[PDB]
């Protein structure tokens, strides 16, 4: 495949969560959070992502019973058996802003934009390509490249030609404990937030591997001192021979 | 020395040792694991972003 | 040579070998083994057993 | 006698795991053995700990595997073990085969043991492959359906076997629902061929690094080669415990993530890297009954090796010239496992016929003109005339 | 039971092997002999002596692959590049 | 007051000696291409040049320069 239809590499960026004794940064993820909302909830449903494990993560206990009560789900129907509507709770899923595919497809010129739940797992890169992808639109494509109508210019995804269109802009969103909202600081902060949704169990599934890796690395040097313990009476052995008498 | 007749010569004693031994393993080397993994990561877990909402 | 006659062992054998000890410093490495592996058998257990218990989504509709 | 000789449970455990006979020079390649026996009883443990909470339904698939990484308690654990012990099956088991080769284990008497490592070695591929599809994701999907759609190649019978496979006429909820209940049984096939495996093996003993009799000097396994196999027990879930915990989805591909959609195809359409040197070899011929005999043959041609080995001493050991072109040959599976992961663009087109033609010229011509020259070459380097 | 077939090894006492004689083994017990005694220079100059010999066989079939993999793969990406368009359009035709 | 991080430091890097010479490539493509495609019949060409290759060296020198230099600066 040519360079251009194979997209552009996306590079090694410093993640805080790289490495492997690091936790994510969860000042950085409820900062990531505001950016989803006010940014791509109006057309990127989030459908794997309990409201409960936000609790403790990024947010307390109080301010995701004041955020799942903005929302509305379907109630089991009343005694009559006509449908109705309740306020969301702690056990519901993040509501997508769309009720069908042909909706999502509809309002973005065919193109159904994708779910967001896993999407640092199911690309190329990680997040070092869904960071990259956000900054990485130009001012205008270079020279020869004929775009369709309707569709937007980055080099990092596959084709060059994208539908989704250049969203961060500097200090569109202003964060709660002030922090200045360019656009790589909200860029960087959706993409530490959605890699806490497609892996929750990142902060603890790095700490039970240092729990692992030194019993089973403490486990296996022992052990060569056990095989080499009970082998000294092998790996010592000594074979003399002398011919016996050849009149037999 | 003397730490054979007592420790190493019944095995049902060997072995009371080993699980013994291993109770105390189990919490000791977790809470000293837990309590290096938040302090070599101070400032970016839950319990320090909740105090800087004051 | 005669079968009496044992060849030169003297490169591997111990200074001294008090059985007290010898069997102290190998009861160790046994059981330091073992203390790891019964620390290392229960989280294997607990990870199968407790997998089977109530699940997230349960707990949050109780 | 003794009790655990005097059993009739206990004398099975003895003569195969504590008074068995081993030669006292086999070096650490023969632990091969008991880590497949490791590593398959985590992917059977991790299997129904795991098949407790999975919904076979298209679509419930790939939903409920989500569910199991996010919901059940210790569920990253149990699926991150069963990806990757899986791919950490096939690199002891690809491992164990090359042992096999090097050194001579395949001659007389112990041809029956690999025609039986042979048919394990296909009930694994098989399982790996139905495992695969339970996930239900892109490259889930989209593998089934070009793997599947090979068997409409078979003349006359053909599209009546892939619409049996399917159960419809594509790869739909039939098919998913199918390959789920035939992966849950495969290895339970497996594990009753491991038996079938140890007792082929157990009238003849196991060969040893030098390709000379073992009867002379035999240790037994007990306090021996139990704490020998205890060295790479603790080695194996090492490299596993780096692959679970600290970096999980490196072996796997990113696209099994998103959701099966049969109405998109992927870019690179790519089954998982095991299967990939079997995937260079079904590219490479430019037909489609062909391309299927010549994946299937590609398996079937570890049959022909006993009797095409000339040599007539046994194994590598001690020869140059088949000891070189062994790893000609091990350098030539990682090759075509690397064509059978880029795209069918020049020159791989022809890099992939060409190592396909030296997968297939070594079992046939290599070694039976190479084990043909050492045997002559031994011969007049020490008897003079 | 039933009987079985002549094998190539039999059992502790009748392994089938031929007669020995005159050849006798020495070895001392393990509690009374230092493991791990000789971990340097054999990690040192026996490892040494092993890679000395072995190597000449996994080097030069991997020097071989690998060169013509790495001659290959800077070969597709230069007919998919700019400069190669022209050479790209006489070999897939 | 503050501007972007990331575009702080393109137009650091793109000053340089090595910046300054893969732009004056992008921009040898891109007026050839240019004075190429106000050509009469260039609609009804079998292929046209673009300077995607050339804009490929200039956004890889920048951003494997700007890859650890970035992430310090945001808070
Ligand atoms: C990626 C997925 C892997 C999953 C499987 C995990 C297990 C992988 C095992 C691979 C293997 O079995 O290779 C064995 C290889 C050949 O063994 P040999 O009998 O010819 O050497 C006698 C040794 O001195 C015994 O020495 P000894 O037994 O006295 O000491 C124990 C030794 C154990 O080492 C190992 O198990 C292999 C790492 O302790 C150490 O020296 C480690 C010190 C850190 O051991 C060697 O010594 C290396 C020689 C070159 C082979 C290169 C291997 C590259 C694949
Ligand atoms: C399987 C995975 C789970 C592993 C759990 C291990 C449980 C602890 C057992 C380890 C242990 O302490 O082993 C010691 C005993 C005796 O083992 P030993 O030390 O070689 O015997 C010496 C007997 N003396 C001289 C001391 C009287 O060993 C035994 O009694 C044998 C127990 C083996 C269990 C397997
Ligand atoms: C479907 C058919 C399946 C076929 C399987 C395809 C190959 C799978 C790859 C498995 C790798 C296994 C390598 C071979 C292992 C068995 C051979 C062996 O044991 O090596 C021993 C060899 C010399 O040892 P000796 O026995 O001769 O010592 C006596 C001295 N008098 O020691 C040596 O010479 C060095 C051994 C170095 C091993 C190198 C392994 C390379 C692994 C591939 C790397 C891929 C990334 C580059
Ligand atoms: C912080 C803001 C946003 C983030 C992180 C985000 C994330 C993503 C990601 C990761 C992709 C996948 C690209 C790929 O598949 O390679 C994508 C595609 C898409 N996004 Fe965005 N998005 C954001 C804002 C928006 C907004 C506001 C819209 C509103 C219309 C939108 C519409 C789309 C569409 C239509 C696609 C599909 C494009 C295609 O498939 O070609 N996105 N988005
Ligand atoms: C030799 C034995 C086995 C091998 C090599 C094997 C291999 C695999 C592989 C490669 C996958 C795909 C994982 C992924 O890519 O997500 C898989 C999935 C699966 N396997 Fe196995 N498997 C084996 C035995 C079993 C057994 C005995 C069970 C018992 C129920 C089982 C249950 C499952 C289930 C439920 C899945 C789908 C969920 C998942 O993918 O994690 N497997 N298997
Ligand atoms: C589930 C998979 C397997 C299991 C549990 C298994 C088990 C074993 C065990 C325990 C041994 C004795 C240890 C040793 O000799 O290294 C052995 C030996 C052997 N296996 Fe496997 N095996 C498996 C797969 C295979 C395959 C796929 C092949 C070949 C295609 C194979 C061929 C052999 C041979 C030739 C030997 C004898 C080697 C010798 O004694 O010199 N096995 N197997
Ligand atoms: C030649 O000398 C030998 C040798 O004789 C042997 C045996 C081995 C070892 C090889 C093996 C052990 C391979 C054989 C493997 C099997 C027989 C697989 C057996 C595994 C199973 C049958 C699956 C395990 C299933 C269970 C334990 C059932 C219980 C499981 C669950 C999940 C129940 C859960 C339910 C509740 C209520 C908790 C060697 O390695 C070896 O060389 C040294
Ligand atoms: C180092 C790893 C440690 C891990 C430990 C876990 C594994 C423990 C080992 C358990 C035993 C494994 C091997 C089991 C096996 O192969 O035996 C099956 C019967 C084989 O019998 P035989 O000894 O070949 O015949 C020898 C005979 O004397 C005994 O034959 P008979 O008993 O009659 O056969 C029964 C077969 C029944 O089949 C049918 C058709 O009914
Ligand atoms: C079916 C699964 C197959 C997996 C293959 C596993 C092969 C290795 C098994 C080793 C068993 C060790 C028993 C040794 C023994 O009984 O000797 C006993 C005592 O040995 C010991 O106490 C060793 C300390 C305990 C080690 C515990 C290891 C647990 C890790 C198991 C990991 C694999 C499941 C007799 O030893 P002796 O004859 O020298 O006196
Ligand atoms: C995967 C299996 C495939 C077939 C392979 C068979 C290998 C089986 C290995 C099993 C090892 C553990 C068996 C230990 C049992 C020894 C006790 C025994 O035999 O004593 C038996 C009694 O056994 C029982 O009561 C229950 C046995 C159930 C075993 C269930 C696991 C009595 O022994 P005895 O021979 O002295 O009989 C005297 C008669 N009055
Ligand atoms: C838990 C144990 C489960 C039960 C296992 C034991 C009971 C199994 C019964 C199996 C009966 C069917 C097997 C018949 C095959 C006999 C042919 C044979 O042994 O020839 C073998 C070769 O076998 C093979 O190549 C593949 C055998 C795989 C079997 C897969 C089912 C050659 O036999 P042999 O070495 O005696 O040759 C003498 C030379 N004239
Ligand atoms: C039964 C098949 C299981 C085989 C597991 C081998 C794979 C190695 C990775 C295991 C990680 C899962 C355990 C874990 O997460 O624990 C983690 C700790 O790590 C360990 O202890 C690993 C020690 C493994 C010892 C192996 C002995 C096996 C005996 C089996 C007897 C039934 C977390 O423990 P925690 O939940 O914090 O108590």
């Amino acid at each position: 495949m040519t360079a251009a239809e194979h997209g552009l590499h996306a590079p090694a960026y410093a993640w805080s969560h790289n490495g492997p004794f690091e936790t994510f940064d969860h000042a950085s993820i409820r900062r990531g959070y505001q950016v989803y909302r006010e940014v791509c909830a109006a057309c990127h449903s989030l459908d794997r992502v309990a409201w409960r494990t936000l609790v403790g993560v990024s947010h307390t206990n109080e301010e995701v019973r004041n955020m799942a009560e903005e929302f509305e789900y379907d109630d089991e129907p009343d005694e009559q058996g006509n449908p109705k509507k309740r306020p969301g709770k702690l056990s519901d899923y993040i509501p997508g802003p769309y009720p069908n595919e042909q909706a999502a497809r509809a309002a973005n010129q065919g193109a159904l934009p994708p779910d967001l739940s896993l999407i640092v797992k199911a690309r190329h890169g990680g997040c070092d390509y869904i960071f990259s992808l956000l900054t990485g639109y130009p001012d205008e494509p270079p020279a020869g490249v004929a775009l369709p109508p309707g569709s937007n210019y980055n080099p990092y995804f596959p084709g060059g030609s994208i539908a989704m269109a250049r969203v961060l802009f500097d200090d569109m969103v202003e964060y709660e404990d002030g922090t200045p909202a360019t656009t790589s600081q909200m860029a960087k902060d959706v993409t530490t937030f959605l890699n806490w949704c497609a892996e929750p169990e990142h902060d603890e599934r790095k700490r039970l591997g240092l729990k692992t890796v030194i019993i089973l690395s403490s486990l296996y040097l022992l052990s060569i001192w056990v095989k080499k313990f009970k082998w000294a009476g092998i790996k010592t052995r000594k074979f003399v021979f002398n011919p016996p008498k050849p009149r037999k | 020395s003397s730490l054979y007749k007592t420790f190493f010569k019944r095995n049902a004693v060997f072995v009371g040792t080993i699980f013994a031994g291993a109770f105390v393993f189990q919490t000791v080397f977790d809470t000293a694991i837990t309590s290096w993994y938040e302090n070599h990561n101070k400032g970016k877990l839950w319990k320090d972003v909740k105090a800087r909402i004051a | 040579k005669s079968t009496y006659r044992t060849p030169n062992f003297d490169d591997v054998l111990k200074e001294n070998n008090d059985a007290d000890k010898g069997r102290s410093y190998a009861y160790f490495m046994v059981g330091a083994m073992g203390l790891l592996s019964s620390a290392g058998a229960k989280s294997t257990v607990e990870t199968f057993i407790s997998s089977m218990t109530a699940t997230a989504d349960v707990l949050a509709m109780a | 006698m003794a009790f655990r000789k005097s059993n009739v449970y206990l004398s099975l455990v003895n003569s195969y795991i504590i008074d068995s006979p081993q030669p006292s020079s086999i070096n650490y390649w023969w632990n091969m053995g008991s880590l497949l026996g490791l590593c398959l009883v985590i992917q059977i443990v991790t299997g129904i700990f795991m098949a407790m909470h999975y919904s076979s339904n298209i679509e419930l698939a790939f939903s409920s595997v989500e569910h199991i990484m996010r919901d059940v308690h210790n569920g990253y654990i149990l699926r991150y073990l069963h990806a990757n012990g899986a791919s950490f099956f096939f690199m002891v088991m690809f491992m164990h085969m090359a042992k096999g080769l090097y050194y001579g284990s395949y001659r007389s008497p112990r041809v029956t043991l690999w025609n039986v490592g042979v048919i394990i070695f296909i009930l694994t591929i098989a399982t790996a492959f139905l495992g695969y599809c339970c996930v239900y994701g892109q490259m889930s999907h989209w593998g089934a359906t070009v793997i599947t759609n090979l068997f409409s190649a078979i003349p006359f019978v053909g599209n009546d076997i892939v619409s049996w496979l399917w159960g419809g006429f594509s790869v739909s909820n039939p098919t998913i629902q199918r390959f789920f209940a035939l992966h849950y049984l495969v290895p339970f096939i497996i594990a009753a061929m491991v038996i079938m495996h140890l007792m082929a093996l157990h009238i003849h003993g196991s060969s040893n690094p030098l390709g000379i009799t073992g009867n002379l000097d035999r240790i037994p396994m007990h306090s021996y080669f139990i704490f020998k196999d205890l060295v790479t027990v603790f080695l194996f879930m090492l490299i596993l415990a780096l692959f679970v915990f600290y970096s999980p989805n490196t072996l796997g591909h990113p696209d099994n993530y998103i959701p099966g959609n049969p109405l998109v195809t992927p870019a690179s359409i790519v089954p998982e890297w095991y299967l990939l040197p079997f995937y260079a070899i079904l590219r490479s011929i430019p037909d489609k009954l062909l391309g299927v005999i010549t994946m299937f043959a590609a398996i079937l041609v570890l049959l022909v090796l006993p009797f095409t080995d000339r040599s007539v001493v046994r194994g590598n050991t001690f020869k140059v010239l088949s000891k070189f072109f062994f790893f000609i040959f091990v350098f030539n599976f990682v090759l075509l496992g690397q064509i059978g992961a880029c795209h069918v663009e020049v020159p791989y087109v022809l890099m992939g016929q060409i190592a396909t033609f030296i997968y297939f010229a070594y079992f046939l011509i290599i070694v039976p003109v190479i084990s043909t020259i050492e045997n002559v070459l031994f011969y007049i380097g020490r008897v003079n005339k | 039971g039933p009987p079985s077939g002549k094998t190539y090894m039999g059992w502790w006492g009748h392994m089938g092997g031929p007669k020995q004689k005159g050849i006798t083994s020495y070895a001392v017990s393990p509690y009374a002999q230092k493991p791990l005694q000789g971990i340097f220079h054999n990690a040192v100059f026996n490892s040494f002596r092993r890679f000395k010999s072995q190597f000449l066989y996994v080097l030069i079939p991997a020097g071989i692959y690998w060169y013509w993999w790495k001659n290959g793969n800077e070969y597709n990406e230069f007919l998919y590049s700019k400069a190669g368009r022209e050479e790209l359009e006489r070999v897939n035709v | 007051e503050v501007t972007d991080q990331l575009e702080d430091l393109r137009e650091h890097f793109k000053n340089t000696e090595e910046g300054k010479a893969l732009v004056h490539h992008y921009e040898e493509c891109a007026e050839r291409v240019k004075i190429q495609q106000q050509q009469p019949g260039y609609a009804d060409l079998e292929h046209k040049e673009d300077c995607v290759e050339e804009f490929f060296h200039l956004q890889h020198y920048l951003d494997t320069a700007t890859a650890p230099r970035l992430f310090d600066k945001l808070k």
